[PDB]
């Protein structure tokens, strides 16, 4: 399979992390 | 005419790969339903509760090695009502006209 | 007295017809493998024609206690022996549809309907009934065959 | 007495009956 | 002799008569014919098996 | 030789590979990646490329269109139990 | 928009940190199944806001037994020698795994039945199923596959 797999970063895209995102983005505002 | 209708009724064919692959299709596609009728024989062990139930149960060799009488139910005659009375159930009867239509198209 | 009389009234009745459809399929399955020779086109229709009949009785046996059984709806609790080897339990207690549900959609979408609701839908019912009444016309024509 | 013994086939390798969507917290 | 041979043919004819009728009549039932009237005695209830009547009709009739 | 790609570089390369219909197919008819919402969620996250300044880096414009299609499809796409994408079962 | 409908997965690892080991198990199930709708949770929130024949067969051992009293208190239509409940959720278990139901009890001197939903719970997963629904399953499957078989009789 010379077709690559999706980027390793995919594992982080859980529904639990998605829920935590809005608050995290806020807190951040305060490589 | 009769001989020729009997010829078509002799399965007869001289096909290479053509005849070969087709009969393999029968094997697998028939086998599937054979095997799924065996889930049907597993509902048999599901009875348990009776000696005649054990008889039905031994139907699986794995039942021969999975001793338990295992399962139990309650009452949702209400849920029978929901199955029958739902707007979904009225609608589903439309799946009856729909499949039946495509069957008539066939 | 410890535990309960749960369900399964006509369960025996389902099992019997569940078996006959199993038994007729299984035997056809065994032969299906000796593709060395197919049994005589008479023979296969005798086995595959009463093998389909077997599933009519098995089809109907399901509806006859059809109120009773979907109502019963038992999910399993057992010996923890069932818990080891796991899946067998997921497998053996599971209802679904196969790749099957898909040509069920092909068929459903093949009809002329889908999201337009109740009033227009009740009307379609009366119309299909009119089709069945125009089918009675078959009764009239059958008299002619006389 | 329908036939004699009962035809095994038991299977967990089949297509599949379970889906999956509540994995996320 | 000839008689016995014919009897079979007559039976076959009767069979041929009785099944375009079942294809027509079962068409009604296959299309699903749920009745507000309680007296009517044709059933198409359960999912698989009531549209299975449609798959069996096809092959049978 | 160059060092290993950056995340930005990895994602730009990856979104652009979706411009190849065969490859997108090979994914759509995978099994594992549709069991969990991760990949589905990743593709929606990637729509960050559809706007400036990001989009100004896209050499293969089709990948944006296909991402959009691919995405809208997924929302209403029914996922079989194994991972099989239901609405595609008939096709190879 | 795809539904998981007739029970599917768990909620897993997320109250594996909060820890599952009976009694706490029931509450973990609540988050997981997305199936505590009224009474059990309602009982939970009000505090959080600031036998039977089957029960005799069951017999409760530890703190969940105390909760049981509370739940009866929450939901009990009362008759002369009888009590009936509205929407309580509850459990039966062993060792690695158990099974729980959310039910309505009707009582009497010589008989008592709870009508409910029953859910089994092993390793972060819930099972809720129906016979007759159960049948339609591999039954329609058997037949669609038999008609693949019948379609294959496209042989001369």
């Amino acid at each position: 399979s010379l077709y690559p797999p999706p980027p390793p970063y995919v594992k982080f895209f859980t529904q639990s992390n998605l829920e935590k995102l809005p608050k995290y983005k806020e807190k951040k505002a305060a490589e | 005419n009769e001989n020729g209708e009997t010829d078509d009724n002799i399965e007869t064919v001289m096909t290479q790969e053509q005849f070969v692959k087709r009969r393999r299709d029968m094997l697998e596609h028939i086998n599937l339903a054979m095997n799924e009728s065996s889930l049907a024989l597993e509902f048999v062990s599901l009875l348990l509760s009776s000696v005649k139930e054990s008889t039905g149960m031994s139907s699986m060799s794995p039942f021969l090695r999975k001793v338990v009488k295992p399962s139990s139910l309650n009452s949702d005659k209400i849920p029978y009502v929901a199955p029958t009375k739902k707007e979904y159930i009225e609608l589903d009867i439309l799946n009856k006209g729909w499949k039946l239509q495509s069957l008539n198209e066939s | 007295f410890d535990f309960n009389g749960v369900p399964g009234q006509a369960l025996d009745a389902v099992r019997m017809r569940l078996a006959q459809l199993t038994h007729s399929l299984r035997r056809i399955r065994d032969e299906m493998s000796k593709a060395e020779l197919p049994q005589w086109y008479t023979l296969q229709s005798q086995l595959n024609v009463t093998l389909s009949q077997l599933v009519s009785v098995t089809s109907t046996l399901q509806h006859f206690q059809e109120t009773l059984d979907s109502t019963v709806v038992y999910p399993l609790p057992k010996f923890p022996t069932t818990s080891h080897e796991s899946l067998v339990t997921t497998l053996l207690r599971k209802k679904n549809i196969p790749e099957v549900d898909e040509w069920m959609k092909y068929v459903r979408e093949t009809s002329g309907v889908t999201t337009a609701l109740l009033k227009d839908e009740e009307i379609e019912k009366l119309l299909q009934q009119d089709r069945e009444i125009t089918n009675w016309a078959r009764t009239t024509f059958r008299n002619e065959y006389g | 007495p329908s036939y004699s013994p009962t035809s095994p086939s038991y299977s967990p390798t089949s297509p599949s009956y379970s889906p999956t969507s509540p994995s996320y917290s | 002799m000839s008689n016995q041979a014919l009897y079979e043919k007559l039976e076959q004819t009767r069979t041929i008569l009785s099944v375009k009728l079942a294809e027509l009549i079962n068409m009604t039932t296959i299309a699903d014919r749920n009745d507000d009237d309680e007296g009517s005695f044709a059933q198409e209830n359960s999912e698989l098996a009531v549209a299975t009547t449609s798959v069996m009709m096809v092959n049978n009739q | 030789q160059n060092p290993l790609p950056t995340r930005f570089e990895v994602e730009l390369e990856f979104i652009q590979s979706l411009a190849n219909i065969q490859y997108v197919t090979y994914l759509l008819t995978q099994q594992q990646i549709w069991k969990s919402p991760n990949f589905k969620n990743y593709l929606k996250y990637l729509e960050y490329w559809c706007n400036p300044p990001y989009s100004q880096c896209i050499v293969y414009p089709n990948c944006l269109f296909i991402l959009k299609l691919l995405n809208g499809f997924m929302e209403s796409a029914i996922v079989n139990e194994d991972g099989l994408l239901e609405g595609l079962d008939e096709l190879p | 928009m795809n539904v998981t409908p007739l029970d599917e997965l768990q909620w897993k690892s997320p109250e594996w940190i909060q820890v599952f080991g009976l009694r706490t198990e029931n509450v973990l199930d609540y988050f997981a199944e997305s199936p505590f709708f009224d009474k059990t949770s309602n009982n939970q929130v009000i505090k959080m806001q600031r036998d039977p024949a089957r029960r005799q067969i069951l017999f409760k051992y530890p703190m969940y037994m105390q909760l049981e009293e509370e739940l009866m208190k929450l939901d009990g239509t009362e008759y002369v020698l009888s009590s009936v409940r509205e929407p309580d959720f509850w459990v039966i278990r062993k060792q690695r795994r158990t099974n729980n139901s959310g039910v309505g009890s009707a009582k009497g001197p010589e008989i008592i039945p709870l009508q409910d939903y029953y859910i089994i719970g092993a390793n972060i997963y819930q099972s809720p199923t129906i016979f007759k629904i159960v049948q339609s399953r591999l039954m329609s499957t058997s037949y669609h596959l038999n008609s693949t078989l019948e379609s294959l009789y496209d042989l001369i």
